């Protein structure tokens, strides 16, 4: 008998989405339920020149609002039934207008089976088409997402301290660990480790005809890169792959981000049992990064994501605050989306099949 | 980098153009208008009246890309719009039967139409040199001279199966004149709309404006833009006898060819493959033959929906790709 | 239901070859794949339109709500 | 420096709901047991729980 | 008998990663795809009111066809016809009216029948539509159902093609929300020249094991070309050996890996990718009927459609199980709010 | 004159010329791609790349960064013109094969 | 039937492990101030950090 | 108006107010309506 019970004003359910074109604290509201899930604002010195324009669009109008009420408690005058414009001149300064949920507002975010800390975060909103709560992927592994048409809770708090406490203490930038072990729980995902094995692979060397394309994919346009030097010269000018994830990393000499850390990642194979630096391995295995320079090894789950102490996220968190973090998960994150839809990737009948070999001895053993 | 690309069994390399000046340290292949002049040419190897195949030698795969992207969208077409319904006692349902009149394509330039202004209200948007009305009036009648048996809705039922044919193009405002020399009807007549039954009529009107492809994809003029990459088999160690002959019972049929009274296999005509890579499992053809495909190269293949000639969309997607450049040049920038 | 007008991919008109194709069927007795191959299609696409599809109207208008 | 500053930064801050975090670190786990038959034996001696 | 009234569409996979919109138990779709009619579908819902003969010898009648000043009707009014019923073939949209019932105001208890006139009073009480999209009224049927008391039955269709929130499933279980509606000059297009119509990605293959699924589209595409469609039985059907083998001669890979021109960029596609026909379907449970809000008070503003049916999974509640959550972040101030 | 079809990002371009961004409304891939490839067979750009930030919008983000004594301002009109070139000898060619065949 | 016991455990074990806070002299107590644990973990050091 | 239909003999009727609701040719209880003469408006997209 200890089952849900309370029943809370503004609140919405709806299904979720993929969207890794946006940031990572922030979730995509749809101009539907944007229009009935309003916020208390008070007037004031600071906010009279938008709330007059505010309250001139109107309901219907997504920049608006959608009640009224008065300094001396007049009543609760909603902006449907007349009073038009010249209600918008006077606009005494204590009075509480209720304007629509708007692009950059602390909203919080759940999903109804709530397991442990990391099932309700908070986000910042963004006005979208189509009916869905689309969120990041970095974000969906802490609310134990798995798309295939869930629906999930959205709740916008309607006073000036209870906002300030969803987006300090309790947002998704200050929330990069589980508290259960320390560990990062909240990292990149599934699509976002295979597009960076196939970028730090050894078998990738890029040019200025790709290269700079693949600095423009991943900070949508703007932002000032520093070209290093090759890795290749004189017969053929080209850039190798791990000097991709050493430069979103670091871009330009503006960002202080210096990074050295190095771990093995996973499935390793010991170099000689001789050789006494462990990445002098068959496959590329133990990677080295010395100042946001990545020397060796690929950018698998254990390195790049969900996991151990390790991982890249970690370090730059630990050392250099969360919004840089954040700024390299984003980066990152739209940086493979486009990579990985124009490279190629594909599964088929032909990678399962047994080559009459393993027929051979599977009939032998 | 390293030309003419090749075929893996489980790869592709060799994908990026990279023709700048900065692949290497001699800065070779600038922009040169005369060089580009001289390397481009064009082959033709048919044009029909609604499919037209032809060749571009010597040119990127971007600029070969955008004329295949805005064939389909940016060049634009007419097609049924705005569909008013009367008395519609058909099974079929009216939002159905209006998305059926729209998809069927229209015979007529679009040329003698101009961009409907969509600030203007209802009954001052559609003017004469806008609009494009067809009208369908069909009812369905018992026919009194029926067979010995009950055999097909063919027979023993007056107009039970309307057509593309039916939809009757009127002559509109006042530019009667104009459309008097072609006069607009569907491209293919015997498009089947609705079947009807006795006491059923269908009588409707429909308002046809002009639109791009990227709004909707009943305005695209093309129905299949497409190109292929020139394959080549490069066969080295030309060994000859049974094994030859199995190596042509791979291929379609008409692509390598076995010398008739005479010495080893070659390769003719090997414009008609189809990469398939049936040669790269065999282990008796590891090296002796190499796949591949001209990056250079493009056959470009075009079949229309029928509103107009196929070599009139290349000339007009040049002429649209052209004129996005200069609109961009002659504007100023804002900061 | 009825046949598509337009085939889903890219385009080709199909709307026009269901009749055809019957009376292809039913005289001069082919094979479904001969007949639809000298009938236009010869992508797989466009193909599917005419091979896959149930013929639901003949059997809808056996209820018609009309006189009968 | 580095060291101390790490040292510093990593004690437990007042006014932490710690035992409220503690609660939700064992339960959370809890919640994804499969069967997993073990035994602290040699050849199925003993079934434990 | 399930081929003569069947439940689903034939689309055409590209089995690949695209768009980063598909991370998941996601598809994406193709715009000029949809366009052309795939996937549409129609809802249709009755509404049935009762004209109940009370105790003192009187009923509650149908009526309207009022009007004021030039309008005819009014705008809460232009979807009914004379009689007071809604018309075959008009739309409704929100607040208007399409059947217009008033019953009378005295009649609610018992007065016995006397003679005196009291039947000159009837308050009004009809039905009124209400949702996010309109629809469209296509029959109306009056009954004269047992103890001789008039019925009425209604029926409101509404025409629905796939968005972002629809979901798909792929006839072994592959279910996934739409996460994307792509323009058709992307989506590569393996030289022919066929655009597909829903890509999918190849990650949900190696943590479900559904290598079946890989035989139905060769067993699939080269059941296409040479005009048969294909068995795929249990403990049996259509080898693979075979079918490969009418797959090669065709002019097509054996494995069913076509190599595709990329649709942004124009050039190849580094890897082979497995390309071909699947049998999809379209489910219940689209993003309109189950996106609900509410701002204050009873009767909330955004109501979804009320089919349950034994599945309430709490709503816009705040349980027990999420105090616990915002007790760990140690916010004090809003739980005092929330 | 429109002055909404392009414009200049404050705090994206750096000073006097080099390292400039541009952003362009109601655009595609299509002159997106054709436009980095001129731009890019200029002996003096670094850095030619256009970017799309989200799909359901009609913006496309370039940016063109340049070694010395070139504006990224005067690079962009330098690689456009190239285009209208190009399509100058493009259908200058097609014309006569179908006129000619 | 894991659904049926989604939260059972933790939701018990949430009873206790309630109103546990460290004070500002890096004591851990109850509500009614009745010492539970003189430091966090014997040395005081937040798991978190 | 042209307000009823039968639906097994299909015969136009139309009756008033309170006037015994049935079939004057069959004798069929359930009567159906017909579309309406005005004009609707649709979207061929
Ligand atoms: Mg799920
Ligand atoms: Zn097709
Ligand atoms: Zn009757």
């Amino acid at each position: 008998g200890n089952l849900s019970g309370k029943r809370v004003d503004f609140s919405g359910r709806t299904v979720i989405s993929p969207d890794p074109n946006l940031s990572i604290d922030e979730v995509a509201v749809p101009d539907r339920v944007a229009k009935v899930l309003t916020y208390p604002e008070k007037v004031t010195r600071y906010n009279r020149h938008k709330l007059q324009e505010l309250i001139v669009n109107g309901p219907n109008v997504h920049p608006g609002a959608n009640y009224l009420l008065k300094r001396n408690e007049d009543a609760r005058r909603n902006l449907r039934y007349g009073d038009r414009m010249k209600l918008a001149k006077n606009l005494q300064i204590g009075d509480v207008v209720e304007r629509h949920l708007e692009d950059g507002d602390v909203v919080l975010f759940n999903r109804q089976p709530s397991l442990h800390r990391l099932s309700i975060l908070s986000h910042y909103a963004k006005i979208r088409p189509w009916r869905t709560f689309r969120l990041n992927e970095c974000v969906c592994t802490p609310y134990n997402a798995d798309f295939d048409g869930d629906e999930m809770n959205l709740h916008v708090p309607q006073t000036e301290e209870a906002r300030a406490e969803a987006i300090n203490l309790m947002g998704v930038k200050n929330n990069l660990l589980t508290p259960k072990s320390g560990e990062p729980i909240i990292a990149a995902t599934q699509d976002f480790i295979t597009g960076s094995y196939l970028i730090s692979h050894k078998d990738s060397f890029y040019d200025r005809a790709t290269l700079t394309q693949l600095l423009s994919m991943m900070s949508d346009g703007i932002e000032h890169f520093d070209i290093p030097p090759p890795a290749i010269m004189k017969p053929y000018y080209l850039w190798t792959g791990k000097q991709v994830f050493s430069l979103l990393i670091k871009p330009n000499h503006n960002s202080p981000v210096v990074i050295n850390l190095d771990a093995k990642n996973k499935v390793f194979v010991p170099p000689k049992s001789k050789s006494l630096p462990n990445e002098m391995s068959q496959n590329d295995g133990f990677v080295i990064i010395r100042g946001s320079q990545i020397l060796s090894g690929v950018m698998d789950k254990s390195v790049l994501g969900d996991g151990k102490k390790h991982s890249v996220f970690y370090t730059i968190l630990r050392d250099y605050g969360p919004q840089e973090a954040a700024n390299a998960m984003n980066r990152m994150a739209k940086l493979c989306a486009r990579f990985l839809g124009n490279r190629g990737f594909s599964i088929g009948i032909n990678d399962v099949t047994p080559a009459d070999d393993l027929k051979q001895k599977k009939e032998e053993l | 980098m390293s030309n003419i690309v090749g075929i893996e069994y489980n790869r592709v390399t060799n994908t990026t153009s990279t023709d700048f000046p900065g692949f290497s340290k001699d800065a070779e292949n600038e922009w040169n208008v005369e060089k580009f002049k001289k390397d481009f040419e064009v082959n033709i190897s048919s044009l029909d009246a609604r499919e037209a195949n032809f060749d571009l030698i010597n040119i990127d795969t971007s600029i070969a890309n955008a004329f295949r992207r805005i064939m389909i969208s940016e060049v634009p077409s007419v097609a049924a719009e705005y569909v008013y319904f009367f008395n519609n006692t058909s099974v079929i349902q009216d939002e159905v039967l209006a998305h059926r009149i729209g998809l069927v394509p229209l015979k007529v330039d679009p040329d003698m139409l101009t961009w409907v202004d969509s600030n203007l209200p209802d009954d001052e948007k559609f003017t004469d040199e806008n609009t494009i009305v067809l009208s369908l009036n069909v009812k369905c009648t018992r026919n009194p001279d029926a067979p010995k048996g009950s055999t097909d809705p063919k027979e023993l039922y007056n107009n039970a199966h309307v057509y593309a044919r039916d939809l009757k193009f009127e002559p509109q405002g006042r530019q009667s004149t104009t459309f008097a020399d072609c006069p607009v009807v569907p491209a293919d007549p015997d498009i089947l709309l609705a079947k009807l039954r006795p006491g059923q009529e269908i009588s409707l009107k429909a308002h046809c404006i002009l639109g791009i492809g990227g709004d909707h994809a009943k305005f695209s003029p093309v129905s299949t833009a497409s190109y292929r990459l020139l394959p080549q088999i490069n066969i080295l160690q030309p060994i000859k006898g049974e094994s030859a002959r199995r190596f042509q019972k791979c291929f379609p049929p008409g692509v390598i060819g076995i010398d008739e009274g005479s010495d080893e296999a070659y390769v003719k005509d090997a414009r008609k493959d189809t990469v398939s890579r049936e040669v790269l499992r065999y282990e008796e053809f590891a090296d002796k033959v190499k796949l591949g495909r001209v990056r250079n190269h493009f056959i470009f293949n075009v079949e229309s929906a029928g509103a107009m000639t196929p070599e009139e969309i290349f000339f007009k997607s040049v002429r649209i790709l052209k004129n996005k450049a200069e609109y961009l040049k002659n504007c100023p920038i804002t900061q | 239901m009825i046949v598509p007008v337009r085939c889903f991919s890219c385009g080709k008109v199909v709307g026009d070859k269901w009749e055809s194709y019957l009376n292809l069927l039913q005289e001069d007795e082919l094979d479904e794949g001969t007949a639809l191959s000298r009938l236009g299609l010869k992508r797989y696409c466009c193909r599917r339109m005419i091979l896959t599809h149930v013929d639901l109207i003949e059997k809808f208008l056996r209820y018609n709500p009309l006189e009968k | 420096e580095i060291a101390l500053f790490k040292y510093r930064k990593a004690r437990l801050e007042p006014g932490t709901a710690i035992g409220a975090i503690g609660a939700q670190s064992i339960g959370e786990p809890g919640t994804q047991m499969t069967l997993k038959t073990f035994h602290f034996a040699g050849v199925a001696s003993m079934n434990v729980t | 008998d399930y081929d003569k009234l069947p439940a689903g569409q034939n689309a055409t996979v590209a089995v690949m990663s695209y768009s980063g919109y598909d991370i998941e138990d996601a598809l994406v779709l193709n715009k000029s795809s949809i366009d052309r009619g795939f996937g549409r579908c129609e809802t249709r819902r009755k509404t049935t009111t009762v004209l109940k003969r009370y105790a003192n010898h009187t009923q509650d009648i149908i009526g309207g066809m009022r009007v004021d000043e030039n309008g005819d009707p009014i705008w809460q009014h232009q979807s009914l016809g004379p009689d007071g019923l809604g018309e075959v073939g008009m739309k409704v949209q929100s607040g208007q009216i399409y059947i217009n019932k008033s019953v009378p105001t005295n009649s609610a208890d018992a007065p016995n029948p006397n003679n005196v006139n009291v039947q000159t009073q009837y308050r009004e009480a009809p039905v009124i539509y209400r949702g996010p999209e309109p629809s469209h009224i296509d029959q109306v049927m009056m009954s004269v159902s047992d103890n001789d008391q008039a019925l009425i039955k209604v029926l409101l269709r509404q025409n629905r093609r796939p968005e972002l929130g629809d979901k798909f499933s792929s006839r072994h279980g592959q279910k996934g929300v739409c996460g994307i509606i792509v323009k058709q000059e992307d989506m590569p297009f393996n030289d022919q020249g066929i655009v597909p119509d829903i890509i999918m990605n190849p990650h949900g293959f190696p943590s479900r094991m559904t290598v079946g699924k890989m035989i139905e589209l060769i067993s699939g595409k080269a059941g296409v070309l040479n005009g048969t469609l294909e068995y795929g039985t249990c403990f049996g059907g259509s080898k693979l050996e075979d079918m490969s083998k009418i797959l090669v001669d065709q002019g097509f890979n054996y494995s069913g890996k076509d190599m595709l021109y990329s649709g942004i960029t124009g050039e190849c596609l580094q890897a082979y990718i497995f390309f071909g026909p699947i049998y999809y379907q379209k489910l219940k449970h689209m993003v309109l009927d189950k996106m609900h809000a509410r701002a204050r008070g009873p009767r909330a503003v955004l109501t979804r459609q009320p089919t349950e049916g034994r599945s309430r999974d709490g709503g816009l509640r705040l349980g027990e199980m999420e105090r616990d959550c915002v007790i760990a972040y140690g916010a004090s101030q809003l739980l005092l709010e929330r | 004159p429109d002055r909404e079809k392009i414009k200049l990002l404050t705090q994206a371009t750096s000073e006097d010329g080099t390292s400039a961004s541009f952003q362009i409304v109601e655009e595609d891939h299509t002159l997106g791609n054709a436009l980095r490839y001129v731009i890019m067979k200029n002996p003096d750009v670094e850095f030619c790349g256009y970017s799309i930030p989200h799909p359901s919008e009609n913006l496309l983000n370039i940016r063109i960064q340049t070694y010395g004594e070139t504006t990224a301002v005067d690079a962009l009109q330098k690689g456009l013109k190239d285009l209208m070139d190009l399509c100058d000898v493009v259908e200058s060619k097609f014309t006569e094969k179908i006129k000619s065949m | 039937v894991k659904t049926a016991e989604t939260g059972y455990m933790s939701r018990r074990l949430m009873k206790s492990l309630e109103d546990l806070s460290c004070q500002y002299d890096n004591t851990v107590r109850t509500s009614a101030n009745g010492i539970v644990q003189f430091t966090y973990g014997g040395d005081g050091l937040d798991p978190l950090e | 108006t042209l307000k009823y239909i039968c639906a097994e003999c299909s015969s136009k009727l139309s009756l008033s107010r309170t006037d015994a609701v049935r079939c004057k040719d069959c004798g069929h209880r359930i009567l159906l309506k017909a579309r309406t003469k005005r004009l609707v408006q649709f979207e061929a997209r």
